RNA sequence: GUGAUUUCUGCCCAGUGCUCUGAAUGUCAAAGUGAAGAAAUUCAACCAAGCGCGGGUAAACGGCGGGAGUAACUAUGACU
């Protein structure tokens, strides 16, 4: 019937994992592989520590909403929930943390210089004579425009401005291969 | 869990069953960890004196006045405060 | 999204301790303690200690000799209900209960479609929650059938919008008064025209109101009343369809239409005057009261939810004959009124300077209390069921908790952006919807003065909300063309 | 001219210093712009100091600060060049103020007060030499000056003020001495004031 | 500045000359209240009280806006939205003006 | 200016939960007379502002007696 | 350099700031000598220079929140 239970040597908490820690004295010819009384034992100690971490898990700061069903995060005003701590134990990671610091010589140039960062605003441009806003780069992109232009007004020009930026593109790349080499 | 009535409708009083499984473990061989690997492992991820986030956001600064002591800063010696021209 | 600031480095460190478990530890070191009631009753020495919450009500049934529930509270300090001493001879404060628990209405039904303008009034049965009315912009009304949410017997009949829909407090006759001057009345299983269209006003219909059945002669069936634009006040008895007599007092437009418990209908009209009209007196006004600054909108009285159903109790029976069925409306009417043993119903008004009055027509012609403190027009007033709360809406934004007794101020239930449109009251008195002009619905618990759940889901105004009367749906409607059920 | 030197050193200035006399401090305070700085400009700072203490008995100035301090700061100063009082405690607190905004590479602290308070002596003081020009006459200072120290936080004074009060007196700004005295016309009229405020003992020492 | 000056100058001339219905004599009081109706009257006297300094801002403002100006069109522009703002400011008493 | 789903955007919602807590935690200040000002942390403040008066100011008269009347 | 006299112990019980009769066992890359057990692993001893030890200096370059804890070893003072 009682809630409650004393012992000595006070549990260990780590709510953060849901955890007790006990620490008090065993007896070494009560547990022994073939004593009568061994579950009627161990499923009493460990009942005592279960008590007193319902009793810590019980207590806990609540948190309410006022939200409805529906509610693309989860809980609605019918539930409340425990506000667990951290946990104290350092128990160890599975990979090591991530860090990879290469300069690729062009956040040196650029720093060297005050060479700053872009906006990053938008991604279209305004043509002028055809009226619309035709993407720079995403669908029929301004550089693709001399590809299918009627007359280029000078071996075929188009082929040979395909191949020029085809040199830029794959130039890119090996720039791009190198630096991580490095 | 079942109604308590020694703690309220806050506090039941918890029974336990057995379910499953039920284990023995004796040790036999460890390989452990290395003092490197054990200080590479427990690491956090790593993600402000007299500076203070209030509720409602807030950042406030304390500014700690030191302890000031008039003991010093002899009072000028006007000619009116010396008994000496004491007209009697 | 704007986030609360995030716990410190010193709070982390401080969650982690071990934490404050109490333990109940005797516990009776025994305070004697006064049991006594609010209205009179002060009943009758007991010095318990820490013991059941449960058990002082089993010792107040056995003492007062019934065994009922009931509520307590102490020291009308803080005046809330071990927990004595927790935070700190004493004495004891209690309420009766009559338990019968309304869960809250969470979720949202399938949002039922309908007529094609926007909905203006709405209004649910009586006897069953599963037929309710609603009248709406265009010249017609409609019923649903709540049970499974779809529609039935749309009533075409009028040619202008109808205005006000009212269920008749025997569940007999639907009344539905329109623009077009005409009142019709229709029969809910069949879905005919009751008759010709009554009439007699030359401007629009504002209010209706029944004859409350603890006073129709037993077998016969209650009459009408109806405000409308121009002035006129008109009886009406739904056998004959004849203009029993009119009453034609105020001088401006008349906004609502009351029937009290001894026959005085109450009338506020926007001439800034309320009168007091009678019955037996075949219609001459006996009180006139002038205390507002500006015009009166929405009077309302102390039992008017139980004068709204007459005999149908939260428990869905009925009666089948008129013997019974006088019995059951006067035990309800005394179990609603009866807290000294008079007939103390009170009255309480709202009108556009911002403050409501808190009448006692019987006993004077003074009002008791001045109800002061909104800052822009008062659009709708309402008394608890058991009549001992006030709750008042605003335009701005705000809704207002008074005791319902001398007309102090409890509490203020803040959380609308937009103007407060009307307020509802739950069976059990324990909870409060309200519909605003902005979307939301928010249902708040009067228990503790606080915000319970807020449920959106509309896309225009909300104009009507109606709690049905064993707390099974909530109905609501506007200006998006939809009907819309919520449920727990 | 004057108010609008004052709303451009506000502007400037990171952080405001309010400079009393220790004689009459409340005739001194010039509320009147501490409204001003609350609602518009939260994010400065405005303490208080009280200089001109060794005109007052030790007791009077304990007690002032201490009655002064249920609103700000407010230290208590002696502004000379060799025999000072409270330098080191300004010092200190300045750097305070400077490493809070450790971001701002400099932060601008400026004096403010009625004319004759000191405002240009206790930069003098704390610089330690002659920077600004100091004068018994009220209207010395006539615009603002920037005077650096420590490379991270410059100081500016300005002119002094007296905010248009519709009231309270003509010969109360005399004795809040803000006139210059050689212009008053009658000035054989303004001596009970003077028997007034001072004591019989003490002004029949001085003459004898 | 000067048609601000041409406002304000109107309306002193109704602020000082209306004889301040309360504390006067609680018998010229009371005459006028039956007379005039004293509500009405403190009415419309503290809107002509509220436009005397609503038009002062403004004309305080514009000056400092106009002082900043770098042509005869912007300049121009600037004194046509004053002088209209005033105007707008005034032809709203037209009801206490012919109560008054 | 190019056409975009942004502007036609929200952009600075809040919920009931982050409202009722804020306006719960200003009437629990405890001024210090040390502590100064760094940053205000940008908050709708005109829905957290509102403590209860008593007063309910006077209502309009001009809309019913205008002049002429 | 300063500019008669009189005032001038100034924000520095600041020793990594402008120098060294003085130092140390606080640490200490890599190197080298000792132990376990088959062996990776773990541990003992020896240690170059800077950083804790300290004297000293007055118009004095520029550099700075104070007082405790005396590391429940730190990844450039991760703190309290
Ligand atoms: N007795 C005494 N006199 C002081 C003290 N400090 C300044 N004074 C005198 O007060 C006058 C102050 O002149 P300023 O320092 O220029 O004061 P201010 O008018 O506020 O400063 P400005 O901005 O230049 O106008 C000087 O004549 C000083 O001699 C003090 O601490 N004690
Ligand atoms: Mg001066």
């Amino acid at each position: 019937l009682p809630v409650t239970v004393e012992k000595p040597i006070p549990v260990v908490y780590d709510l953060g994992n849901l955890a007790a820690f006990d620490s008090n004295v065993l007896d070494k010819n009560d547990l022994d592989s073939s004593n009568a009384r061994r579950e009627e034992k161990i499923k009493s100690l460990t009942r005592d520590n279960v008590q007193l971490l319902i009793n810590q898990l019980l207590s806990l700061p609540m948190k309410t909403t006022t939200e409805s069903v529906g509610g693309t995060g989860g809980q609605s005003s019918v539930m409340t929930l425990l506000q667990l701590p951290d946990p104290t134990t350092d128990l160890p990671r599975e990979k090591p943390l991530p860090k990879a610091k290469a300069m690729t010589k062009w956040e040196k140039f650029a720093a060297k210089k005050g060479i700053k960062p872009k906006e990053r605003a938008g991604k279209m441009i305004y043509d002028e004579a055809s009226g619309e806003w035709v993407p720079k780069w995403g669908y029929k992109g301004a550089n693709k425009k001399l590809d299918d232009q009627w007359l280029v007004e000078v071996i075929d020009p188009r082929t040979l401005n395909r191949a020029e930026r085809k040199r830029l593109v794959k130039k890119n790349e090996k720039q791009q291969r190198r630096n991580m080499k490095n | 869990s079942y109604k308590s009535d020694q703690g309220g409708k806050r506090l039941p009083r918890i029974e336990l069953v057995e379910i499953g499984p039920r284990l023995d473990f004796k040790i036999g061989r460890i390989h452990t960890p290395s003092p490197d690997m054990v200080t590479e492992a427990h690491k956090k991820p790593k993600q402000k004196k007299n500076v203070e986030l209030d509720i409602m956001g807030d950042k406030l600064g304390r500014i700690h006045m030191g302890k000031q002591d008039l003991g010093k800063l002899q009072t000028r010696k006007m000619k009116g405060l010396k008994s000496k021209f004491d007209q009697g | 999204s704007t986030l609360i600031p995030p716990p410190s480095k010193k709070q982390k460190k401080e969650a982690q301790l071990p934490r404050e478990v109490a333990i109940i530890p005797k516990d009776l070191p025994n305070v004697s303690i006064k049991f006594q009631a609010l209205d009179t009753g002060d009943n009758a020495l007991r010095v318990p200690g820490a013991i059941s919450e449960k058990q002082l009500e089993e010792l107040l049934n056995q003492l007062n000799g019934t065994s009922v529930p009931y509520t307590f509270s102490c020291t009308i300090k803080a005046s809330d209900p071990y927990s004595s001493l927790i935070k700190p001879q004493i004495t004891l404060l209690y309420t009766p209960r009559a338990v019968f628990k309304v869960k809250p209405v969470t979720r949202s039904s399938s949002a039922i479609a309908g007529h094609g303008s926007t909905i203006l009034c709405s209004a649910f049965a009586p006897h069953t929650s599963s037929r309710m009315v609603t009248g709406a912009g265009d010249n017609t009304a409609r019923i649903w059938d709540c049970d499974t949410q779809t529609p039935m017997h749309t009533l075409k009949g009028h040619y202008n919008w109808v205005l006000c829909v009212s269920w008749s407090p025997d569940g007999e006759v639907i009344a539905t008064g329109s623009m077009d001057n005409t009142i019709r009345l229709w029969d809910p299983k069949s879905g005919q025209c009751l008759g010709d269209a009554l009439r007699g006003h030359s401007k629009w219909i504002t209010s209706l109101s029944w004859e409350p059945i603890h006073l129709v002669k037993p077998g016969s069936k209650p009459r009408l009343a109806s405000s409308s634009k121009d002035g006129t006040i008109k009886i009406w008895d739904t056998v004959s369809r004849v203009c029993q007599y009119t009453m034609s007092g105020h001088t401006n437009s008349v906004s609502c239409v009351k029937w009290g418990g001894q026959g005085l209908l109450y009338s506020g009209s926007h001439d800034r005057t309320v009168r007091v009209w009678d019955i037996n007196s075949q219609g001459r006004c006996i009180n006139i009261l002038k205390s507002h600054a500006h015009w009166v909108n929405h009077l309302s009285l102390s039992t008017d939810y139980a004068l709204r159903i007459g005999a149908f109790d939260h428990t869905g029976k009925k009666p089948s004959t008129p013997e019974e069925a006088q019995k059951k409306a006067l035990e309800n009417y005394e179990k609603i009124c009866k807290k000294n043993g008079n007939s103390e119903e009170m009255m309480v008004t709202a009108s556009d300077d911002y403050t409501m009055f808190l009448w006692n027509p019987l006993k004077s012609t003074k009002p008791i209390a001045r109800m002061t403190g909104h800052q822009k027009l008062v659009n709708h007033v309402a008394f608890s069921p058991d009549g001992r709360y006030i709750v008042s809406a605003s335009f701005d934004n705000s809704i207002k908790l008074w005791d319902g007794r001398d007309g102090k101020f409890i509490s203020t239930f803040r959380g609308h952006v937009a103007s407060v449109y009307q307020v509802a009251w739950s069976s059990d008195c324990r909870l409060l919807v309200s519909c605003s002009k902005d979307t939301t619905l928010k249902v708040w618990d009067v228990r503790t003065r606080k915000l319970s759940v807020d449920l959106p889901g509309h896309k225009d105004e909300v104009y009507t909300v109606d709690w049905s009367v064993d707390g099974k749906r909530v109905c609501s409607g506007g200006k998006d063309k939809m009907v819309r059920l919520w449920t727990h | 001219r004057i108010w609008n030197e004052l709303y451009k050193v506000i502007d400037s200035s990171d952080v405001v210093i309010h400079v009393l006399d220790a004689r009459d401090p409340l005739g001194t305070r010039c509320k009147s712009v501490e409204e001003y700085m609350k609602k518009e400009t939260p994010h400065k700072h405005l303490i208080y100091v009280l200089n001109k203490c060794d005109l007052v008995p030790t007791w009077v100035a304990a007690a002032w600060v201490k009655h002064l301090s249920k609103e700000r700061p407010t230290l208590a100063f002696h502004a000379s060049i060799t025999n000072s009082f409270g330098k080191g405690s300004l010092i200190q607190l300045l750097r305070q103020f400077s490493q809070l905004h450790t971001d701002r590479k400099q932060i601008s602290v400026g004096f403010i007060g009625y004319p004759n308070t000191g405002k240009s002596s206790i930069i003098n003081t704390l610089r330690k030499k002659k920077v600004c020009q100091v004068a018994p006459i009220p209207g010395e200072t006539k615009v603002w000056q920037y005077i650096t120290l420590m490379k991270r936080i410059f100081l500016i004074d300005c002119p002094g003020i007296v905010p248009p009060s519709s009231k309270d007196s003509e010969e109360d700004i005399l004795f809040r001495g803000v006139v210059r005295v050689e212009h008053v016309t009658h000035p054989e009229q303004y001596i009970p004031g003077v028997l007034k405020r001072c004591q019989v003992k003490h002004l029949e020492r001085t003459y004898e | 500045k000067y048609t601000g000056e041409g406002f304000v100058e109107k309306f002193e001339d109704i602020l000082k000359g209306f004889p301040n219905i309360n504390d006067v004599h609680p018998f010229h009081r009371d005459l006028m209240d039956t007379l005039y109706e004293k509500n009405h009257y403190k009415i419309s006297l503290a809107a002509i009280s509220r436009a005397k300094s609503l038009v002062e801002q403004v004309a305080r403002d514009y000056v400092r806006l106009l002082k900043f100006g770098q042509s005869l069109f912007q300049c121009k522009q600037l004194k046509r939205a004053a002088l209209g703002r005033m105007a707008t400011i005034v032809k709203k008493l037209r009801d206490p003006l012919a109560y008054l | 200016v190019q056409p975009d789903r942004r502007w036609f955007g929200n952009t600075r919602v809040i919920s009931q939960d982050a409202l009722q807590h804020f306006r719960s935690a200003l009437g629990e200040t405890q001024k210090d007379t040390y502590q100064v000002l760094l940053r205000r942390n940008k908050l709708p403040m005109s829905l957290l502002e509102e403590k209860d008066a008593d007063e309910s100011p006077k209502a309009r008269i001009l809309d019913t007696e205008s002049y002429a009347d």
